[PDB]
């Protein structure tokens, strides 16, 4: 752990387990595509333990690897 | 509306992954993916009544027991989740329940048993052999398989049943 703490719509939240390599839209799909949402009309968050209510947006097409120990939330466009 | 707390306790290697999946989403899931904290939620109709299962599967390896003793006093319902091919699993159902009864002290909590996997034939654990142990804890038994869809909806069913007596 090694873990990314992400927080899906309709209150509900996924702890993942990320390996080196990989993206956040590979590694992200059987944890979502399991809800029925569809990560093309999502969006993403990385929650700021700084300032605790204000998220930063980010690309899916980001190595999650590098988040270890981090907390995001998703978000529906 | 009420919202119903289904929380999902059971081993590893067994079917709470599969199981909790094939309500929301109706498929099953072979591939062993460790669960660590994963939380779901759907609207559904139970009893003529347009419901919502706030379901929340645990993990069975014990790498993560510490946040146990939070959950636990949350969900108003809970659900021992074994199979009948691991026998390991049925031993550990004891110190589940008096760890249960541990967090939220009543002996009186909407429960229900299920023996997933039911489509093999590796049944070490017959049906009996099971009623009997959750005669004692005085909670139902079910008998599934997440792998063909049978007992799936009387697992997430039958248990808010439960939730409806108290
Ligand atoms: N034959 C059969 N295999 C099943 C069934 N349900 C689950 N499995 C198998 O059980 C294995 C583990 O599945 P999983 O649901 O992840 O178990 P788990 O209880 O979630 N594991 P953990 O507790 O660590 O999260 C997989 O290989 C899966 O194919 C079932 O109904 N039939
Ligand atoms: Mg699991």
């Amino acid at each position: 752990s090694n873990t990314i703490r992400v927080f899906l719509p309709n209150k509900q939240r996924t702890v993942v387990n990320v390996r080196n390599g990989m993206s956040l839209h590979d590694c992200l799909m059987k944890a979502l595509k399991v809800r029925g949402l569809q990560p093309e009309c999502c969006a993403v968050f990385r929650l700021l333990h700084e300032h605790k209510g204000k998220k930063a947006r980010l690309d899916w097409n980001t190595d999650a690897a590098s988040l270890i120990g981090e907390e995001l939330q998703v978000d529906f466009l | 509306m009420t919202e119903y707390k289904l929380v999902v306790v059971g081993a590893g290697g067994v079917g709470k992954s599969a199981l909790t999946i094939q309500l929301i989403q109706n498929h099953f899931v072979d591939e062993y993916d460790p669960t660590i904290e994963d939380s779901y939620r759907k609207q559904v109709v139970i009893d003529g009544e347009t419901c919502l299962l706030d379901i929340l599967d645990t993990a069975g390896l014990e790498e993560y027991s510490a946040m146990r003793d939070q959950y636990m006093r949350t969900g108003e319902g809970f659900l021992c989740v074994f199979a009948i091919n691991n026998t390991k699993s049925f031993e550990d159902i004891h110190q589940y329940r008096e760890q249960i009864k541990r967090v939220k002290d009543s002996d009186d909590v909407p429960m229900v048993l299920v023996g997933n996997k039911c489509d093999l034939a590796a049944r070490t654990v017959e049906s009996r052999q099971a009623q009997d142990l959750a005669r004692s804890y005085g909670i139902p038994y079910i008998e599934t398989s997440a792998k063909t869809r049978q007992g799936v909806e009387d697992a997430f069913y039958t248990l808010v049943r439960e939730i409806r007596q108290h």
